[PDB]
RNA sequence: GCAGUCAAGCGUUCAUAGCGACAUUGCUUUUUGAUUCUUCGAUGUCGGCUCUUCCUAUCAUACCGAAGCAGAAUUCGGUAA
RNA sequence: AGAACUGGCGAUGCGGGAUGAACCGAACGUAGAGUUAAGGUGCCGGAAUACACGCUCAUCAGACACCACAAAAGGUGUUAGUUCAUCUAAGCCGGACGGUGGCCAUGGAAGUCGGAAUCCGCUAAGGAGUGUGUAACAACUCACCGGCCGAAUGAACUA
């Protein structure tokens, strides 16, 4: 919960003699460390499939670097969350350079709007975006239009001393 | 569908081109509940009237691009509301049965649809006066 | 959601002139000129020819972008009050006590005057706004015009002088009486 | 007058091509260029010239310069460094005053106490030529 | 007396509007919501009551 | 004690002008209980008189919005101590 | 008011919770240097008017466990989301109507007091006159009305 790296984790019930070689399960857990990261991996692996991490075994963890890091892409993320009230299903979108980065505003995001701290959110899929105009979200396609260009009125500069001996401007 | 019903007016309309021979465009701009309509049935074994949703009708016209693209000349006159008496012969007689109906102040007719042309309708042949003293009156201004 | 940008426009009309300058706006036309400060609401206004002037905001949300159709409005009334000009008219409407209305002036102010409303001994007096010409219809009885390129000022003065006939302690269904306004328009361009 | 005037802020404008000048972090100091728009607050960058790695950058952390070069959007750093060159990027800020005080203020702070005693010696042989001037005409 | 339509033009003003039910406003006839914060902006609106 | 939400009903007709059942959420601390924390080497009961000040859930008075407001009279409601 | 297990207060200062028996931290010989806890770092006051993404404007905003209260119910405030439907065959401006006062009732009773159904139908509009005026004419004017229209749109909802 907090800068965030992207997991494999695969794990499988330990062995009986009765079934050696039991089924192998991967998740894929966007988490800080990979003591989370495993941790996470158990908590789905409980609500899914009968077993405890005290029957079972995480056989690898390996952490998967985003392929393209400096292409910007336009993700959709898909998400299950409790409100105070109940739990609910919802899609956005979010536009950025890896899923990483994606993942974490979408944290950010649903705590300013929604409340949910971090215990309260699943995320369900996430997924580059493929054809523009599949976009479904006028706050990301507003970014997608052809020579694209806007001015950011009204500057503020930070000042390294108290006292300014000029009336500052905002001029950018 | 709705799409189905639009197609449903490209559909039949461009079936009644290819079952006429004539066309009238009659406007139909305005003009409303009950009257008109219940004499068309007794004016039906000569046309059918359609009326309707203007860029519904706009589009049947779109679709018609393919081929017969005289009805291309129809189109600077889609405007407003307009409707179609499918047709065969007088277009300035039987025409003027279709058109009373009784007035209203000419009920209310404002365009023409003549195969490509678009008349009064008042004059078509009736003496053969503009092909045997006005395809030779330039003949006659000059030999 | 914060709009990246989003604009209006403004077109100006021949034999019309508009300058702006931090936001102070200055309107010319053949009936006069008209200027209007508009420095509580941040737009920027960009000049495409003299036919047509842009107004937008940059990433700006909702409430912000409300502010822009204003501003264009605003703006188009000022080219139309010095082009065409407005004019609102009046009624005068009473049962039975006939409402008795003139101009007076005091240090050359001018005044509209109201008399007799449903009976009252009482004088009302509703001044006259600067810019703001007062007539009374020739051939409409109990009429009242009032005009000039303001729409802000004539339609207030109207409000004024409405608003000064209103009936208390009356149930206002029975007691209709007042100055309405009937009619509004523009000075030039039929009626 | 008789022409409506308008004057309009002339905003240096986020876009591709847009070259900005980095105020913080470790490529502090040097020019790199807008490639792609992300959002509002983030953007695309790239520095294959001044040795600024292509990475997404937060606005607020870079400031705007007036100059900007033709770029086609999403452009990777070998062509980014073809197109900066074409340009002559370099060419043009060294030239704006703004380099040239950035500059200024480097040469200055790297003064020996030795210089900085020439500087006043100068200074004060300038001074002298000066006023006897400014009191000429 | 009064001309039946100037009895019109001075209803538009008097008696051609709606009325909040909880905070008694005299609003719009056509309006859906009332445009006062005392009453939460509320859209229980009734139409202003025609005389006899 | 005081105020709401729903709206079946009242209200010639019409739920909500004025009201409002079945239910249901609250607020107050001039009612009365419940408690027993302080005071039993002491904190002088009830009512009145006198006098000051405060609250507002407003009876009058100022200006308003509603009405089953024609007028008069009333009634509902707002800003108001 | 009364029990269960444990930990506390009572018997106990110290640091935090402004304050405070019982909460948080941590238990105590006399001191030096370093580091932290819980808690903090605009100014009162030691410590970034630090960095980052949002959200919020309250003519009664809000601001941190124990803790110094607030609910049902509402909002076309603004945010993000869901479902259904329309759309390359958002969304806007006008078309919503006849047979049959159909068939039971009864000024009327139609979809339009009330009973039971609502079947079919077709695709185009001048009220023997709204008023001035005349006992009544003349003149002007208006009624099933809209140009529609241009990668989103409509409705119902969640928090
Ligand atoms: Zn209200």
């Amino acid at each position: 919960m907090a800068h965030f790296k992207e997991y494999q984790v695969i794990g499988r019930r330990l062995p009986t003699e009765s079934v050696p070689e039991p089924k192998l399960f991967r998740m894929r857990i966007f988490a800080s460390n990979e003591v989370i990261a495993k941790s996470r991996y158990w908590y789905f692996l409980q609500k899914l499939h009968k077993v405890k991490k005290a029957s079972g075994e995480i056989v690898s963890i390996n952490q998967i670097n985003e392929a393209h890091p400096t292409k910007v892409k336009n993700f959709g993320v898909w998400v299950r969350y409790d409100s105070r009230s109940g739990t609910h299903n919802m899609y956005k979108e979010i536009r950025d350079v890896s899923r990483v980065a994606a993942v974490e505003t979408l944290y950010q995001d649903m705590a300013a709007r929604h409340r949910a701290r971090f215990r309260s959110i699943h995320i369900l899929k996430v997924a580059e975006i493929e054809k523009t105009a599949d976009v479904k979200r006028q706050y990301v396609k507003q970014f997608l239009t052809k020579d694209l260009k806007f001015p950011l009125p009204h500057r503020v500069q930070k000042s390294t001393k108290t006292f300014s001996y000029k009336r500052p401007s905002t001029f950018y | 569908g709705i799409r189905e019903k639009k197609a449903e007016y490209f559909a039949k309309l461009r079936e009644y081109l290819e079952e006429y021979k004539s066309l009238f465009v009659v406007g139909v701009d305005n003009v409303s509940s009950q009257q008109m309509h219940e004499v068309r049935k007794e004016l039906r074994g000569r046309a059918v009237v359609l009326m309707g949703k203007n860029t519904m009708v706009r589009r049947a016209i779109r679709g018609f691009l393919s081929d017969l693209p005289d009805f291309e000349k129809l189109l600077p006159f889609v405007k407003g509301n307009v409707g179609f008496v499918f047709t065969n012969e007088p277009l300035t007689e039987i025409k003027n049965v279709i058109v009373s109906n009784r007035v209203a102040a000419g009920l209310t007719v404002v365009q023409v649809y003549d195969n490509g042309q678009v008349f009064p309708s008042s004059i078509l042949d009736i003496t053969d006066e503009e092909l045997v003293s006005h395809f030779v009156s330039a003949v006659s201004t000059i030999a | 959601m914060k709009y990246i940008q989003t604009e209006q426009q403004i077109e100006v009309p021949e034999g019309v002139t508009v300058s702006i300058k931090s936001r102070i706006v200055k309107v010319v036309g053949p009936r006069g000129t008209l200027t209007k400060n508009l420095k509580h609401i941040d737009v920027t206004f960009t000049k495409v020819n003299n036919q047509l002037i842009k107004v937008a905001v940059h990433n700006g949300g909702r409430k912000h972008v409300a502010a822009l159709r204003t501003v264009k409005s605003l703006v188009d009334n000022m080219i139309t009050g010095v082009t065409k000009g407005y004019k609102y008219k009046m009624r005068y409407v009473y049962a039975h006590f006939p409402i008795n209305v003139n101009i007076v002036e005091k240090d050359g102010a001018k005044f509209i005057e109201v008399r007799n409303f449903l009976g009252d001994k009482k004088i009302r007096n509703v001044p006259v706004r600067d810019g703001v010409t007062i007539e009374f219809s020739t051939n409409v009885k109990d009429e009242i015009v009032l005009s000039g390129n303001s729409v802000e000022d004539v339609s207030q003065n109207a409000a004024d002088l409405q608003q000064i006939c209103r009936v208390r302690n009356k149930d206002i269904r029975k007691f209709l009486d007042g100055i309405y306004v009937s009619h509004k328009g523009f000075i030039t361009e039929d009626l | 007058s008789t022409d409506s005037i308008v004057k309009a802020s002339n905003w240096r404008l986020v876009e591709v091509g847009r070259v900005v000048l980095i105020k913080k972090g470790q490529s502090a100091g040097k020019l790199a260029a807008i490639v792609e728009i992300i959002d509002q607050k983030k953007v695309l960058i790239d520095g294959p010239k001044a040795g600024v790695p292509r990475q997404a950058i937060n606005l607020g952390q870079v400031v705007l310069t007036p100059l900007t070069f033709a770029l086609p959007r999403g452009a990777r750093t070998a062509t980014v460094s073809k197109k900066w060159a074409a340009a002559a990027v370099c060419e043009k800020w060294a030239a704006s005053s703004w380099a040239k005080k950035i500059a200024q203020r480097e040469r200055r702070a790297a003064l020996t106490d030795f210089e900085r005693f020439q500087v006043m010696v100068l200074r004060k042989q300038k001074r002298y030529t000066v006023k006897k001037a400014l009191a000429k005409a | 007396i009064i001309e039946p339509s100037l009895k019109a033009l001075a209803s538009k003003y008097n008696c051609d509007k709606s009325v909040c039910r909880k905070c008694y406003a005299r609003l719009p006839p056509r309006a859906t919501n009332c445009r006062k914060r005392k009453c939460g902006h509320t859209n229980q609106l009734r139409p202003k009551k025609k005389l006899k």
